[PDB]
This record gives structure tokens, C-alpha cells and sequence, in this order.
RNA sequence: UCUCUUACUUUUAACCAGUGAAAUUGACCUGCCCGUGAAGAGGCGGGCAUAACACAGCAAGACGAGAAGACCCUAUGGAGCU
RNA sequence: ACUGAACUCCUCACACCCAAUUGGACCAAUCUAUCACCCUAUAGAAGAACUAAUGUUAGUAUAAGUAACAUGAAAACAUUCU
RNA sequence: CCGAGCCUGGUGAUAGCUGGUUGUCCAAGAUAGAAUCUUAGUUCAACUUUAAAUUUGCCCACAGAACCCAAAUCCCCUU
RNA sequence: GCUAAACCUAGCCCCAAACCCACUCCACCUUACUACCAGACAACCUUAGCCAAACCAUUUACCCAAAUAAAGUAUAGGCGAUAGAAAUUGAAACCUGGCGCAAUAGAUAUAGUACCGCAAGGGAAAGAUGAAAAAUUAUAACCAAGCAUAAUAUAGCAAGGACUAACCCCUAUACCUUCUGCAUAAUGAAUUAACUAGAAAUAACUUUGCAAGGAGAGCCAAAGCUAAGACCCCCGAAACCAGACGA
């Protein structure tokens, strides 16, 4: 809802693109977890294709905790500081590099 | 469970009334169908067919003389003698393709398939039993473990 | 019991957080919040079709205004302009005619010069030379 | 499921305590309509639709049908090589500190289950080794399950139990039609 | 209020103990034990039903046919008019006549 | 009808439809007309054969027969001398 | 029930500097079950808020109610403890910031009424709560000015821009 | 009693202080005229009205509270009496 | 000539406006078997889900700080007076 | 609280009558009449729904469908 | 910030096994719990009714001695609803467990007490520290409704579109039920928290298994048979009958 919800007009950090174009997502912090059906997901994502997802994006970085966790989570920090933390429990491999994907566009 | 009324109420009325009117089975008059249904007399039907078939798989020897214990063991036909059927009677199809040979001891018989027996040479012999009769008969285990 | 459930709180805080800003007794209780926020996002589904219509109406009372501003009326303009082959939607009109009255100016001009082509040529169909800017492009 | 037996009992409005008469009439009061105490509605009443005494959960697959879950139970163990056959249930040591090193060297599994013949013939060493430990059961070639072998990581047999379930699960497959159940003596079945 | 404010204490489940390492033993006994015992005796059970499937009222008329003479009076009352109130349920109302 | 019994519980037949019809093992049933016995006189000859003769019933009361009747009058039996044995069995039907 | 009014004063701040602001002391102190109407003795409660406790304690002597003496025993012992093991200087520089009342743990009785009816008495027990401040007391704010309502009028026409549009 | 009412007193009443209930209550920021509308509008359409907030009185309306209408009809509901 | 819709076109995606009834895909919380271990997964079971029954119980509001209730007077608190 | 007491029990009496009937999402979906101590209901039909086997279904073009005493309709290969 | 909110024990339910109970100091059938006197004072009786049959009148399972099967067959019956066997066959263990509840639940029960009623009889609610209270220590603080903290501002189902801006602007006739049709001035609802209401058979369909056979006796079968799955609510009368209790 409009009311109820905040508002804000647009505007993109530092006028990004005038000059070189920055991705704005700065870190990433995957938790996932060895055992545990729902953390399945995440442990094929990282054994396939976080790799040439790192090499893709240089700019980011990218921390793996893989400790006990009943449900993997995914964080993401940008420049501002915002940061979004996301479930991607028990969810499909192609599902999470979309996620991703769309994490490094979002500004 | 619909809107109201005995529908959804739970107070629909019994199966077969409608609304006063005669029911259907109940306007129609009674005749003789099937009376002393549990007195008939029955017998379950055998096919030279299926005792060739038997023959062939070698289940019951035709060596030894037949009898519908042999059958039953055989599991060529099965039995039901608390639903009265006194036993087993064969059936003309199967005259042809058959070459048994054998002594068979049955309770009913076609005429035609004794002559196809008798033209290939077997025997055909028919047998009353009574209802524990033919049931310790074609269950003798059962009636042996009691001392009897 | 041997089934019950824990989450209601969750369930009905979820409403409540929905409803949180409203007025009176329904912010607070459940019940005379649910009638009212599935109401308010019913409103807001039929309000998207009712704000298109509301700013269409005001670009058109915008343009319309700037134009008796030059001296000429919405629908002469808009059928001029249309005749002259410049499909311009009401929304970049009322800013072009806020933020650069000149365009506007101009683009009330010409609107002006092909109604006076329009008379000249309901005054003589053919047997005339055709208005120079009343002229179509043929696309193929 | 089949050896379950519920034991869950809830009072109605017939079995609960009182609840006969009616506590205040139909029209001459503003309140509701009520009929007794003990309804489902009202505090300490019954209830309408609750488990309805000891029930029973039992129902019997057809024989073959278990017969073929064993045989594919023991073969999928086969498969990914959690089973093992040995000679016999023999070793002079006879303690969970050796078994449980043969089961770290021989990378069996944290949870073990081992099959012998009869019920009698189990030795001393075994018996005491797997009586002090838990992970690494032991049974009879008669209770052997898909349940128990599921539940344990790897399964281990003898030659003669080998043999023993191979007759009987072939019995079972080129099996004849009953007469009279198997309980029974026949010619060929002991 | 439902919820609880501090979390309750966790609960052990010993998955490796006595009848759950040995569950489900001596089932198909009547299998591959030549046919000495069938798994219907084996259970542990009331009398009115050790390897028996049935519903309220089929129930309740196999345990007064059988342990009902055994029965509090109370009890047997209150089963009787079980029996009852199921009897004319089952038979009089409900959808499907 | 009496989906329920007190005895043993188990449905029960009704032996009006016993008494009144007949079950074929291919699912018909078979019924004397009705009126076959009484006012004859005024009858004609074509319309009282109409009467006398056997009739066959439609799938609606045949369904309702067959629930309300037990397993045991839909099995197959095999009597002597049954003139309905030509017909306990169907022949030569499709859809 | 919750007590939480008595440990607002068991804190104890760090050591200031000597280069900032004196903070000014504040305490808090509350009496419990008094057989008074939190609805009546609020009206009590928002006269002596604001004021020094001089002039509360003067008007609440003067005032014929009965939660009047209570609230000025409870004011005269809250001042005295604040000048002993609290470390006001000035016992008379004080003012009140936050003075409420609150409904309490309460009994329930019965009155009878005609024809058999019976109806239920409340009796209504009231807790009251005092925060006191050192130092004067704050002057309440006047009424806004002509020209500041004209200020933000213009300051308002000012702000306003144009809408739905670029 | 009335023409045709009046004056005085006690209670009541209002104010100050103490104690402190019930029936009712979908939410309400609870206006008027005309018209329409499930045929009688505070909530709809067109007009008019409109700083906010109490205390005391009235009973025109809220188809006002109250009591699942007793009148009438229905129920293959009851009961009394003949 | 214009204004004028959930019609039509326009860029992207589409299972996402009917009563009774019927057919389908998911699923909250729980116990159990087995996993996992900042709370989850695969399966079975069921007292398995409440914005409404002049619903039951407990609390708290409106009506309401309203209706209603009470102590003869004076004084030394010994007495006296009406 | 006597057109015949109150309490207990049968008794969870029955009620074609009234009310209520709990998570999410999609889809199809108001339909002639007959009988009934029946017209506040029910059964059959009809309509609707689901899963399957098969093939014609709908629109309809000439011809065709009564003496007595109009708009249209039925049938109907093609398209 | 108060009012409050939260807890986990008591115990209880279902089964199994096993047969069980009583100062023996005084008193207690007269008006019970009262130390002590002349009476002739004794029981053995079909249950009925509600309900179903859509009315109702014959009728309508409720056990009296092995679980299964025969069998829902023989039979009876306003031949209607419905009731319903037997001959015959013939079962395999120790009890210390719970895919039962955890203070509106589970026994009504902290108790048949308080309390109500002449009497028979009806019949409750609640509690929660911590190892130690011969430690009252002590943010456990944070959460229902209700209030104060902190009244009020033209105009309108109280919101939505929005807006620089809370309002002022445009839009919009509360919910459920019932009904041909409700904003309707038709019902119900003060509100919070907890409890509260779809249980089932053949016959079909889906999935396995085997197959002229299937099923761990009994049953079915002209591709059938066995197993599983999913399918059928709650509250409410005036009334009727039997036995006690009351002048
Ligand atoms: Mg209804
Ligand atoms: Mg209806
Ligand atoms: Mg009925
Ligand atoms: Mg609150
Ligand atoms: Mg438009
Ligand atoms: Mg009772
Ligand atoms: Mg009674
Ligand atoms: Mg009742
Ligand atoms: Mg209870
Ligand atoms: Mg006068
Ligand atoms: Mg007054
Ligand atoms: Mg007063
Ligand atoms: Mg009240
Ligand atoms: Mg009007
Ligand atoms: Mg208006
Ligand atoms: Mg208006
Ligand atoms: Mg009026
Ligand atoms: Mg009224
Ligand atoms: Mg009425
Ligand atoms: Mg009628
Ligand atoms: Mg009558
Ligand atoms: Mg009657
Ligand atoms: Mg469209
Ligand atoms: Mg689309
Ligand atoms: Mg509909
Ligand atoms: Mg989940
Ligand atoms: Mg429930
Ligand atoms: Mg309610
Ligand atoms: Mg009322
Ligand atoms: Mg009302
Ligand atoms: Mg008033
Ligand atoms: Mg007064
Ligand atoms: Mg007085
Ligand atoms: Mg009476
Ligand atoms: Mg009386
Ligand atoms: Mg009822
Ligand atoms: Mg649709
Ligand atoms: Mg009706
Ligand atoms: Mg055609
Ligand atoms: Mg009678
Ligand atoms: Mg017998
Ligand atoms: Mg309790
Ligand atoms: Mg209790
Ligand atoms: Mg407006
Ligand atoms: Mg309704
Ligand atoms: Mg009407
Ligand atoms: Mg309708
Ligand atoms: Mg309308
Ligand atoms: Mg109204
Ligand atoms: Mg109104
Ligand atoms: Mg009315
Ligand atoms: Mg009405
Ligand atoms: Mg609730
Ligand atoms: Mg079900
Ligand atoms: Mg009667
Ligand atoms: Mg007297």
C-alpha cells in the first residue's frame, strides 16, 4: 500500500551513469551448510557457478561461512551500506544465479 | 452440502423412497426368481480345454487315477462347498485337441464329452458327495488335523 | 487438545502491520481491521484505472489552458496536430508547454496555419494547390 | 503402521460429568439457547469430533509383496556397497574397542546391523560385544527388515543366511497358489 | 496469549536405543520362518482387537461382544448408548441415500 | 440401506428386491410387468402379452438395486437346468 | 504486575567531565494502591505537572479532593529523599516532568439490585507516578505569534512545487 | 376536575467531597432540503450548511433499548378438553 | 471537432474476477520414523487452521465517574439540646 | 414460571424449521418437467462437473411437412 | 508505565496384568453418630417410552458365555421400514506400555468442598521465583484488549490515488447470513485471549503386486483378484415415558 508504505523520488548513487559505470553491490556473504536438504541448492551453486560468476564480476567479493544452518542465507552489502539479506532455502540452482544476478544489478 | 433442507440437514430419507410415491421395487409385483436359492443345486463347470491344458503342464499325473482331490491340488478348479456346489461338471467345449486318457472320476458329465473320453481310450466316472463329505474330500489336511 | 496453533500472533500482526497508520479501534483489534485492509487493497486496485483517468483530464485542462493562453482551444489544436502528422501525447504537451512556452507557441502557431488551410480547403476541395504543411509523408 | 495401536480417548457431551437438564429456558430470557452443560461449546464440556478410543491401524500386505521389498532392500544394499558377507561370527578378542576400530578401518559406517542364522549359535564375544554396544546391532536371519536395514548405515551376512533367504524368497516368487495357509504341513513343505 | 516468551528445554531423542535400533523386528517371522507364527498374535494389544481393522461402532460392538461382560456398569452404559447414537448416525443421516 | 448392522457390521439386503427381481453377473436386472394378474378381461391379447413378457431396467435403478443388495447376489452361479445361463454372460458388445 | 517505576532509580550515569554541561538530577518515585479513581487524581497529575513543587504541594493542600494529601505525603517524601541519598543541593529547586496515575490490581464485589438482579461493584485501586527534576521550571510555551503564522504560510507557499510532471 | 392557574414547604433536583452499578454498544470524524433506492436515507446523486469543545433541558427521528410477535400462515411440530 | 471504459492497440508477462456444486496445485503449526541443528528436509498420522452461531469462560472498555447510597445539632468528647 | 410439579435417567430424543460452519491459489459452472397427505421437502428427469471409448455435433440448400379454419418452426447435403 | 502477559508441574485418560474392600478406644436405624426394657412389622411382578417407518396404530438391533467364516444366507415382517440365526469350522502369552492431555485441556475434582436448593439433586474457579528465602535478592527488558505517557480543528464506512505538506483535492452506499433483489431503517456481532463444529460402505477411479488365476483356510473371477489412497458437521425445542423427591 502507497500510503502506508514510505515513498522516494529517483535517484541513482553519485550519477553513475555519466562517467564509468560502477556495480553497485560491493560484498556478498553466502552461509551455507554441508548437510541439510534445503542447503542443497547453495552447495551445487557454489561447486558450479560461483566461480565463473566471480570471474564475470572482479568488482565484487564474495565470503562463503558453510557452517550449520538450517536455512542458507544469502547477504549482499553495496556502497551506500544497505544491505539485503535473502532465504534461499530449499530453491532451485537457476532460481538463485537469477537472484544473484538481479542482486548485482539492483543499486 | 448445499444451501437447507434435509440435504444438508442429514435427514435425507431412506434409499429408494420417493417423496410418498410407490417406490419402484415396491410397485412391481413378486415372482418366483430365485427361491430356495440356498437349497439349488450347483456344480462348477470343467473344460477338456483346461484339463489338457493340465495335462500338458504335467500338474496331475494321468498315470494315477483322477479324482477332484488330484484337481483341487492341482488347483484346476476351486471349491466352495459351504456355497453349496456338490462338485464339478464338465463341458462339451474342448472334444477336440484333447488325448488324455484318463480315469477321471467327476459328479456331472456332457454325453459328449464322455465320447471324446471314450474315443481316446480314458475312463469317466461319476461320483455323489455329500456337502462335508466334499468338503473334508477336497480339504483332507484340514480334516485330518482334527482326529476325526 | 492434541493441534493447536502457535502463529496466530504472527498471522494476525501481519494485518495489524498493514493497518498499523489507520484511525480509531481499527489499527488497534483484528477484526475491524480485516473488513477494512482487504477494503483498502481492493481501493487500491480499482484506484490505478481512476489515477490514469484524473491525469489525463488534468494534462488535458493544462493544454487547454495554455492554449487560450496563445488563443486557441484544445480540440482545434489537438485535430491540427494530428492533421500535421506529430503525435505528441498530452503528457509531454502540458510539459513542453510548462517547461518552454516557446515550443508551444510555435506548436500553437502551426496548429493556427493548418486550421486556416482546413477553411481554404473546405472553401475549395481540389482545383487548389494543397496547404504546404497540411502535405502528408506516404510510408511503404 | 500395522502393529500400531492408538490409545487416545476424549469425552462426548454423552460421557462427560452432568449436562442433563437445561440451565435457564428458551424464551424468556435474552440469552442464547442452550440445552444442557457439557456441550462442545461451553468450558469444561465434550468433544465433537475427537479420537475415539483405542483404534487400530493394522492391515497386512500380500506376501510377495513383502517378499519382493526385502529382496530389493537387500539388493540396493548390494548396490551402493554398504553390505558385506562373511564366513562367521568369529574373533578371539570379542570387544566394542576392536569392533568398533574393524568398522573405522573397513569404512562401514557409524550404524551397523548383523545377520546370523539362529538365534542360538551367536558367540559368546559376539554376543557381549554387540549387548555392550548399541550402533552395531545384531539379529536372526528371522527378523531381518527393510526397516532395521534402512536404519543402519551398512548390513552383514553369512554364507548360510544367504542361503536360507535365497530359498525363501525364490519360494516365494515361483510359489503355488494356497489351498489351506502354510501353517499346515504339506508334501514338499516342511 | 499463546506465545511463550523464553524458549522451552530441547528435547533428546536417543534415535539409537533399545526398541528404536530394534523396531519392526520379528514382522515378517511368518515369512522366513516357515510359517510358525503369523504377525497378528505378535502384537501387543487390547483383546478386542490384536490384527483387527474397524470403525467406532465396529469397534465398540466387537469389545462388548467380547469384554463386555468384564465392563463397569458405567462404562457398558455409556458404550451402549454409543452403539446407539452410531447405529442411527451411520444408518439415518449423512449424504449418499 | 442399513449401511450398519448392530450384530455385526455389515450392510444388509432388502428381500423386497430379492423376492420382486433377478441379477444377471453381467449387472442387469430383469423384472415382471406390472399389472400382469389383474383386470385381464379388458385386456387385449397384445397388451397382456406385453405384460407376461420379462423386462429389462434402466441403470439408474439398476445402480440402486445393486447397492442396496450384497456382493453375495451379484457372484456367479453356476445352476442346472437355469434357463438364464444363455444370458448370465454378454456377447458382441461395445462401448 | 510490573515494578519496573522503583528501578528507574537504581541507575547510576558515568562520570561526566569537567568541560560540559551540569546534568541535572532527576528521580522518580511512585505510590501503590491508593483507594482513589485514576480517572479523578489525573486531573490532580496534570495541574501539578509543570510547576515547582512549592506551588504543586501548595495548590494540592488547598484542594478539596482526597488524592490531594496523598500526592502531596508522596511529593514531600520523594523531596526528602532526593536531598538525602541523591545529592540535590536545593531541596525547593525542583519541578515536576512526568506525573501520572494508573489503574491497579483491584477486588470485586457484588451490589444488589431489584427483582433478583444482581449487579458488580468494582473497587478501583489507583497507582500515581512522579518523576522530579532539579533546577527551575521550564516556561510553558506562548502562543504562536501573528507573524509566525504568516511565516509558515509563506514558507509553505514557498515549499509547494509543481506535481505530476517533470 | 375545570374556567385559569398561582404561591409556599419536604423530597427530588443542580453544585462541592466520598463510594460506585446495570440494560445498550458492527466502526463512526455521527448536519439540512429535494430526488432515488429492498418502494420511509446522517452515510447514495444535486444543492445548501459548516472554527473546535463541554454543562443543563426536550423527546421529533435514530423504522430507538427491551423481550427469536401472543395476531395470521406453515410444520405430515405439540399438548389440554369433548 | 473534441471528451469518453477493465473494449481495442501499444513495451514486458500471463493459470490469477460468478452463486450452489464439482474438479485440481500448494501449505501454516504439531507428533512420529529418519535427517538436520539460530529451526530445517523427505514421508505417515491427526482433537490439524475461526473477522461472525442473541456461541461458552476469563479480563477490560461504552453507557459513567452517570443513576444510586449515607452521618440530627453543639461542645471538655464528660455532657447538653431538638 | 401447573391445560398439570420438580429432579434424575432413556437422552448426544427428533426437528423437511432458524442460525453457524475455521489456510492460500486456479479452473468449469444458474436450464424444459413429472409424482408425491406433495407445493418451506424429496426421487427421477433436465442442467452442471470429473475421467475415459468413439465419431460426427452446431450453422444449415433445393425438395418435403392437412382438410377443417403472421413473425416463424421441423427436416436438411454443402460451406 | 500500570493493568497485565509467559512458564510445568500436580495430576489425569486409554490398555495390559492382577481379583478387591473393611480400629478390634467410644457412638451411630428414637430426631443417625444418642450408655440401659415386653414388638410380634417384613422382598421376590413382562419395563415403558423417545425415535424409525418421512403420519401412526402390528412392528423398530440394545447382547449374556470361542474371536474369524458360513452370513447379512436360511428365515420373519402393515412381505415395509427393518429384525435375523444354527448346524459346521475354528484363534496361541507373562503386565508394567502410549505417534494420549498438560490448568478454558485431561477425571467434575486443589472437591463432590464452597455455593444453590425444603428434598431428591445441581455444582464450580484457581496454581507457577530461585540450588538455597538460615539468599527478597531482583532491568528481565521487550508482546492481547484497556488507559496515561500524548484531547480537540469545516466534510462525511473513516480508506485509497497521491502530494513538498497529516488534513484540505478526485474516487468510493461496512461484513456475514438470507433473499428474485440489501447501504438498506432485515438478522448477528462491544472488544481482546482460549475452546468450539464433515466421522462411513459397497460400486467406481489412481497406484503397486500376482494373474487364469488372486488371497497367509472362509471369498471372488468369462482379466480377474489382493493392499493402499481419498468420500458423507455443530447448537437449538415445546414434548413422551420409568423411578425417586416434595402438603
Ligand atoms: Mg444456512
Ligand atoms: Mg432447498
Ligand atoms: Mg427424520
Ligand atoms: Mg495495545
Ligand atoms: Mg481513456
Ligand atoms: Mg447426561
Ligand atoms: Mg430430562
Ligand atoms: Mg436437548
Ligand atoms: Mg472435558
Ligand atoms: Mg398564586
Ligand atoms: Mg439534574
Ligand atoms: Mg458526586
Ligand atoms: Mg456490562
Ligand atoms: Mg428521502
Ligand atoms: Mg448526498
Ligand atoms: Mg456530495
Ligand atoms: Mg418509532
Ligand atoms: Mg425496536
Ligand atoms: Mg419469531
Ligand atoms: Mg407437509
Ligand atoms: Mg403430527
Ligand atoms: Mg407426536
Ligand atoms: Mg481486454
Ligand atoms: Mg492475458
Ligand atoms: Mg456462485
Ligand atoms: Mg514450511
Ligand atoms: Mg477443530
Ligand atoms: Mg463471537
Ligand atoms: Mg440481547
Ligand atoms: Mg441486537
Ligand atoms: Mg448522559
Ligand atoms: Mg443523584
Ligand atoms: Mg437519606
Ligand atoms: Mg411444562
Ligand atoms: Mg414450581
Ligand atoms: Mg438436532
Ligand atoms: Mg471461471
Ligand atoms: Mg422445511
Ligand atoms: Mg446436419
Ligand atoms: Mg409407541
Ligand atoms: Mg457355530
Ligand atoms: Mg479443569
Ligand atoms: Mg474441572
Ligand atoms: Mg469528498
Ligand atoms: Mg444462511
Ligand atoms: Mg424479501
Ligand atoms: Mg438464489
Ligand atoms: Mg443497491
Ligand atoms: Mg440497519
Ligand atoms: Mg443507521
Ligand atoms: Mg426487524
Ligand atoms: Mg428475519
Ligand atoms: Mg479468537
Ligand atoms: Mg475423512
Ligand atoms: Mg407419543
Ligand atoms: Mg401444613
Amino acid at each position: 500500500t502507497a500510503r502506508g508504505t514510505p515513498s522516494r523520488f529517483l535517484a541513482s548513487v553519485l550519477h553513475n551513469g555519466l562517467g564509468r559505470y560502477v556495480q553497485q553491490l560491493q560484498r556478498l556473504s553466502f552461509s551455507v551448510s554441508r548437510d541439510g536438504a534445503s542447503s542443497r541448492g547453495a552447495r551445487e551453486f557454489v561447486e558450479r557457478e560461483v566461480i565463473d560468476f566471480a570471474r564475470r564480476n572482479p568488482g565484487v567479493v564474495i565470503y562463503v561461512n558453510s557452517r550449520p544452518c538450517c536455512v542458507p542465507r544469502v547477504v549482499a552489502e553495496y556502497l551506500n551500506g544497505a544491505v539485503r539479506e535473502e532465504s534461499i532455502h530449499c530453491k532451485s540452482v537457476e532460481e538463485i544465479s537469477t537472484l544473484v544476478q538481479k542482486l548485482a544489478d539492483q543499486s | 452440502r448445499g444451501h437447507k433442507g434435509e440435504r444438508q440437514r442429514g435427514t435425507r430419507p431412506r434409499l429408494g423412497f420417493e417423496g410418498g410415491q410407490t417406490p419402484f421395487y415396491i410397485r412391481i409385483p413378486k415372482y418366483g426368481f430365485n427361491e430356495g436359492h440356498s437349497f439349488r443345486r450347483q456344480y462348477k463347470p470343467l473344460s477338456l480345454n483346461r484339463l489338457q491344458y493340465l495335462i500338458d503342464l504335467g500338474r496331475v499325473d494321468p498315470s494315477q487315477p483322477i479324482d477332484l482331490t488330484q484337481l483341487v491340488n492341482g488347483r484346476g478348479v476351486t471349491i466352495q462347498p459351504l456355497k453349496r456346489d456338490y462338485g464339478v461338471q464338465l463341458v462339451e467345449e474342448g472334444a477336440d485337441t484333447f488325448t488324455a486318457k484318463v480315469n477321471i472320476e467327476v459328479q456331472l458329465a456332457s454325453e459328449l464329452a464322455i465320447a471324446a473320453i471314450e474315443k481316446n481310450g480314458g475312463v469317466v466316472t461319476t461320483a455323489f458327495y455329500d456337502p462335508r463329505s466334499l468338503d473334508i474330500v477336497c480339504k483332507p489336511v484340514p480334516f485330518f488335523l482334527r482326529g476325526q | 487438545l492434541r493441534n493447536r496453533v502457535t502463529d496466530r500472533y504472527f498471522r494476525i500482526q501481519e494485518v495489524l502491520k498493514h493497518a498499523r497508520h489507520f484511525r480509531g479501534r481499527k489499527n488497534r483489534c483484528y477484526r475491524l481491521a480485516v473488513r477494512t485492509v482487504i477494503r483498502a487493497f481492493v481501493k487500491c486496485t480499482k484506484a490505478r484505472y481512476l489515477k490514469k483517468k484524473n491525469m489525463r483530464t488534468l494534462w488535458i485542462n493544462r493544454i487547454t489552458a495554455a492554449s487560450q493562453e496563445h488563443g486557441l482551444k484544445y480540440p482545434a489544436l489537438i485535430g491540427n496536430l494530428v492533421k500535421c502528422q506529430v503525435e505528441l501525447n498530452r503528457k509531454v504537451l502540458a510539459d513542453l508547454a510548462i517547461y518552454e512556452p516557446k515550443t508551444f507557441k510555435s506548436l500553437a502557431a502551426l496548429a493556427s496555419r493548418r486550421r486556416h488551410e482546413g477553411f481554404a480547403a473546405a472553401l475549395g476541395d481540389g482545383k487548389e494547390p494543397e496547404g504546404i504543411f497540411s502535405r502528408v509523408v506516404q510510408y511503404h | 503402521n500395522f502393529k500400531r495401536i492408538s490409545y487416545a480417548k476424549t469425552k462426548t457431551r454423552a460421557e462427560v460429568r452432568g449436562g442433563g437438564r437445561k440451565p435457564w429456558p428458551q424464551k424468556g430470557t435474552g440469552r442464547a439457547r442452550h440445552g444442557s452443560i457439557r456441550s462442545p461449546l461451553w468450558r469444561g464440556g465434550g468433544v465433537a469430533h475427537g479420537p475415539r478410543g483405542p483404534t487400530s491401524y493394522y492391515y497386512m500386505l500380500p506376501m510377495k509383496v513383502r517378499a519382493l521389498g526385502l529382496k530389493v532392500a537387500l539388493t540396493v544394499k548390494l548396490a551402493q556397497d554398504d553390505l558385506h558377507i562373511m564366513d562367521s561370527l568369529e574373533l578371539p578378542t570379542g570387544d566394542p574397542q576392536y569392533l568398533t576400530e574393524l568398522a573405522h578401518y573397513r569404512r562401514w559406517g557409524d550404524s551397523v546391523l548383523l545377520v546370523d542364522l539362529t538365534h542360538e549359535e551367536m558367540p559368546q564375544s559376539i554376543v557381549e560385544a554387540t549387548s555392550r554396544l548399541k550402533t552395531f546391532n545384531l539379529i536372526p536371519a528371522v527378523g531381518l527388515n527393510v526397516h532395521s536395514m534402512l536404519k543402519h548405515q551398512t548390513l552383514v551376512l553369512t554364507l548360510p543366511t544367504v542361503a536360507f533367504l535365497e530359498d525363501k524368497l525364490l519360494w516365494q516368487d515361483s510359489r503355488y497358489r494356497p489351498l489351506y495357509p502354510f501353517s499346515l504341513p504339506y508334501s514338499d513343505f516342511p | 496469549i499463546g506465545i511463550r516468551l523464553t524458549l522451552p528445554p530441547p528435547k533428546v531423542v536417543d534415535r539409537w536405543n533399545e526398541k528404536r535400533a530394534m523396531f519392526g523386528v520379528y514382522d515378517n517371522i511368518g515369512i522366513l520362518g516357515n510359517f510358525e507364527k503369523h504377525p497378528k498374535e505378535l502384537i501387543r494389544g487390547p483383546i478386542w482387537l490384536r490384527g483387527w481393522k474397524g470403525n467406532e461402532l465396529q469397534r465398540c460392538i466387537r469389545k462388548r461382544k467380547m469384554v463386555g461382560s468384564r465392563m463397569f456398569a458405567d462404562d457398558l452404559h455409556n458404550l451402549n448408548k454409543r452403539i446407539r447414537y452410531l447405529y442411527k448416525h451411520f444408518n439415518r443421516h449423512g449424504k449418499f441415500r | 440401506l442399513t449401511y450398519f448392522s448392530a450384530r455385526k457390521g455389515k450392510r444388509k439386503t432388502v428381500k423386497a428386491v430379492i423376492d420382486r427381481f433377478l441379477r444377471l453377473h453381467c449387472g442387469l436386472w430383469v423384472r415382471r410387468k406390472a399389472g400382469y394378474k389383474k383386470k385381464l378381461w379388458k385386456k387385449t391379447p397384445a397388451r397382456k402379452k406385453r405384460l407376461r413378457e420379462f423386462v429389462f431396467c434402466n441403470k439408474t435403478q439398476s445402480k440402486l438395486l445393486d447397492k442396496m443388495t450384497t456382493s453375495f447376489w451379484k457372484r456367479r452361479n453356476w445352476y442346472v437346468d437355469d434357463p438364464y445361463q444363455k444370458y448370465h454372460d454378454r456377447t458382441n458388445l461395445k462401448v | 504486575i510490573s515494578r519496573k517505576w522503583e528501578k528507574k532509580n537504581k541507575i547510576v550515569y558515568p562520570p561526566q567531565l569537567p568541560g560540559e554541561p551540569r546534568r541535572p538530577a532527576e528521580i522518580y518515585h511512585c505510590r501503590r494502591q491508593i483507594k482513589y479513581s485514576k480517572d479523578k487524581m489525573w486531573y490532580l497529575a496534570k495541574l501539578i505537572r509543570g510547576m515547582s513543587i512549592d506551588q504543586a504541594l501548595a495548590q494540592l493542600e488547598f484542594n478539596d479532593k482526597k488524592g490531594a494529601k496523598i500526592i502531596k505525603e508522596v511529593l514531600l517524601e520523594a523531596q526528602d529523599m532526593a536531598v538525602r541519598d541523591h545529592n540535590v543541593e536545593f531541596r525547593s529547586n525542583l519541578y515536576i516532568a512526568e506525573s501520572t496515575s494508573g489503574r491497579g490490581q483491584c477486588l470485586k464485589r457484588i451490589r444488589y439490585h431489584g427483582r433478583g438482579r444482581f449487579g458488580i461493584m468494582e473497587k478501583v485501586y489507583c497507582h500515581y507516578f512522579v518523576k522530579l527534576v532539579e533546577g527551575p521550571p521550564p516556561p510553558p510555551e506562548p502562543p504562536k505569534t501573528a507573524v509566525a503564522h504568516a511565516k509558515e504560510y509563506i514558507q509553505q507557499l514557498r515549499s509547494r512545487t509543481i506535481v505530476h510532471t517533470l
